[PDB]
């Protein structure tokens, strides 16, 4: 069994991110799921960016590649306008 | 740059009972006439633990599409109990209104749903058997979670 | 009492905020994920930066939705089910 | 006099106690980055803060802050920059007997900004009014969010609000192709069509040849030298995402002044549309107003108080770390801060009273 770096994202960082999100209190057994979601999202974005870079036939993924990768994730807001 | 974009979604029957059919007054905007039609799905998530308990309650089609502001009614049947866990049925869940052009999904709206007993006495002492005739749903129309995707049209 | 923690009150917000996640753990994470996707490519520092920006933004929004989900359950403490519900609310990632 | 300027805007029969704390214009860091092989333009900064309060009419001493706004003013040999740093309310305006149900805070902001613009308008000098609209709960008054009567706008609402605030000031000049003025709005994540929806209604009836509102960035106006690196083309305000991203990009520097990940301004904003502040599930506004014209202090009211940089910071920081959870807490904090300001200015009292005259 190998080690996972997603367990390297410390709990205080998660709590601070929750605080910034407007959360007042959190359950002690929630960090695992947070790490799961984080890893899933980051995974998807990385898949898209790496794929776009590969098709571009370049050896390094630039920030713009990440941008065009994020453009596929859609825009999330409140209301319509 | 989207050709079609929502402008409002007003829930008519709310807070309606759980078994009552879902009825949405949907107002959207179109920039120019399109070849294909608009597909509208309404998925009820019976259990958040897995994406398997998702139930596409109803799928409608709208075509052709007039240029300008358009309003229409969207009716959907109540979910099935035989596909929902008897535990996670009461409480808080989610529903998704999906708008897709030519099969390609480009609008995804999300709503919260709170199933509540009509009396506090039932909330204090819940029966082992779910009383569907005494459960009313309460969904929020305040802040819908709208996600807009960019797709190719014609 | 499983380890429930009450978060410090936000007395006043600010328009610009530094990213909360440490850079090196995020970097080695990104590298691990890149390896698991089976590719010989690596990200620019600016690219990893953008990745972190997006990740943290996503997490903050998801935490807003989570808090809202916990509110409609008549609770102040957010839970795992609330996070899953928030995920499904967003439209699953 | 600022009191007179504000009095002409407020509705008739509206009694409001104001306090205007500023600092003497002192040398500071350049707002724009210096081009390679050159020196930064000498910049003089000048802080301003307006605190608007009312009375719940228990007696006369009863006083509670209903609004607060902090604005920074920059000055160089070519540009005068008026930057709205912060703005917040407490929501206790509801306590005012017979509330006229008008967009009061909007009028106050408009009046204050107009006064600053007029009193800082230098002969034949380009003047810019910049601000960053981000809808969050509380900025200046801690615990004021726990006041139910506080009407906190959302993203779209706040952007539209600031646009409506600036719109008259914009239309106080001539269209640009006889001082001219043009407005620039940028909402990260929105195309031009979706951005247009934030413009005031008046924008719908302007000249197509000579528009007033534009979804773009004043490039060739803010910078007379478009050949300079992109880093020298963006202002670096305090507490601003633009600044943070500019630093993060400047970390890529050893080509003179050229970045690596961002080659032009368009790329810069394309990247800006995906920053942590601009894409947290809420919309964000960038607003600019460009004006192109072809005791040494203007404000003389007793509400005005000119403190040193140190004393200014002391007063403001004393105010913004108070409690406004309840009415009594808000009033108490108001009194305490008022007394502290009176102390820092070596006076027995600071602040003046204003009563609106307009009734149209
Ligand atoms: C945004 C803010 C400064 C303005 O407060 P405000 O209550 O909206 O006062 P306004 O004069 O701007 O009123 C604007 C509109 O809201 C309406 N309104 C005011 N109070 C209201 C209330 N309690 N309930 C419902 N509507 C209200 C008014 O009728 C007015 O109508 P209009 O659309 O025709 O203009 C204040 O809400 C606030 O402090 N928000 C939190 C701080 C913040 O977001 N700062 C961001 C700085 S970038």
């Amino acid at each position: 069994i190998l080690r996972d770096n997603i367990q390297g994202i410390t709990k205080p960082a998660i709590r601070r991110l929750a605080r910034r999100g407007g959360v007042k209190r959190i359950s002690g057994l929630i960090y695992e799921e947070v790490r799961a979601v984080l890893k899933s999202f980051l995974e998807s974005v990385i898949r898209d960016s790496v794929t776009y870079t590969e098709h571009a036939k370049r050896k390094t993924v630039t920030s713009l590649d990440v941008v065009y990768a994020l453009k596929r994730q859609g825009r999330t807001l409140y209301g319509f306008g | 740059m989207s050709v079609v974009s929502l402008l409002g979604v007003k829930i008519v029957n709310n807070p309606a009972p759980f078994l009552a059919p879902y009825q949405f007054e949907i107002t959207f905007e179109c920039l120019e006439q399109l070849q294909k039609d608009l597909e509208w799905k309404l998925t009820y998530v019976g259990s958040a633990t897995s994406s398997e308990y998702d139930q596409e309650l109803d799928s409608l089609l709208v075509g052709p599409i007039p240029v300008g502001v358009n309003k229409f009614l969207f009716e959907a049947d109540a979910p099935d109990l035989k596909r929902i866990p008897t535990s996670e049925i009461l409480g808080v869940t989610v529903i998704l209104l999906t708008c897709s052009y030519d099969g390609r999904e480009f609008v995804r709206v999300g709503y919260y749903v709170n199933n509540e007993y009509d009396s506090e006495e039932l909330t204090q002492d819940p029966p082992a058997k779910p009383i569907i005739e005494r459960i009313r749903r309460n969904i929020l129309a305040e802040k819908p979670r709208v996600t807009r995707f960019a797709i190719k049209w014609d | 009492k499983p380890g429930t923690v009450a978060l410090r009150e936000i007395r006043r917000f600010q328009k610009s905020t530094e990213l909360l996640i440490r850079k090196l753990p995020f970097q080695r994470l990104v590298r691990e994920i890149a390896q698991d996707f089976k590719t010989d490519l690596r990200f620019q520092s600016s690219a990893i930066g953008a990745l972190q920006e997006s990740v943290e933004a996503y997490l903050v929004s998801l935490f807003e939705d989570t808090n809202l989900a916990a509110i409609h359950a008549k609770r102040v403490t957010i839970q795992k089910k609330d996070i899953k519900l928030a995920r499904r609310l967003r439209g699953e990632r | 006099d600022l009191g007179d300027s504000l009095a002409k805007v407020l509705p008739t029969g509206v009694k409001v106690t104001i306090r205007h704390i500023s600092s003497a214009p002192s040398p500071c860091v350049a707002l724009f980055a210096a081009p390679p092989g050159e020196e930064p333009e000498s910049t003089f900064c000048e802080n301003h803060f307006l605190a608007v309060s009312i009375s719940p009419n228990e007696n006369e001493e009863s006083e509670v802050i209903i609004f607060g706004i902090e604005v920074l003013v920059y000055g160089t040999a070519h540009l005068t920059t008026i930057f709205v740093s912060k703005a917040d309310s407490t929501g206790y305006l509801h306590l005012l007997k017979n509330a006229p149900k008008v967009s009061l805070l909007r009028l106050i902001s408009n009046a204050f900004l107009s006064f600053l613009v007029q009193t800082h308008q230098r002969p034949g000098v380009r003047l810019m009014v910049s601000l960053f609209a981000r809808a969050q709960n509380q900025y200046l008054f801690p615990g004021s969010i726990e006041n139910p009567e506080k009407h906190v706008l959302d993203d779209r609402g706040l952007i539209k609000w600031w646009c409506r605030v600036i719109d008259p000031i914009l239309r106080e000049y001539e269209p640009e192709t006889k001082s001219s003025a043009t407005a620039f709005l940028i909402v990260p994540g929105c195309d031009k069509f979706e951005t247009r929806g934030f413009f005031p209604i008046t924008a719908r009836s302007d000249g197509k040849d000579r528009p007033r509102w534009l979804n773009s960035y004043p490039l060739h106006q803010l910078c007379d030298n478009p050949n300079a690196p992109p880093r020298c083309l963006v202002p670096r305000f305090p507490d601003d995402p633009k600044t943070r991203f500019l630093i993060d990009l400047d970390d890529e520097l050893p080509n003179s002044g050229h970045w690596r990940s961002v080659k032009s301004l368009a790329q810069f904003w394309e990247m800006m549309s995906f920053r942590q502040e601009c894409s947290a599930g809420r919309l964000v506004g960038f607003l600019w107003l460009v004006i192109n014209p072809p005791f040494f202090w203007p404000d003389t009211g007793r509400g005005h108080a000119v403190l040193s940089e140190e004393d200014y910071k002391a007063a403001i920081n004393f105010l913004i770390d108070q409690d406004f959870n309840t009415k009594h807490k808000a009033i108490a904090s108001t009194k305490a801060w008022a007394e502290k300001v009176a102390s820092l200015a070596d006076q027995l009292w600071v602040g003046q009273r204003v009563e609106g005259r307009n009734a149209t």
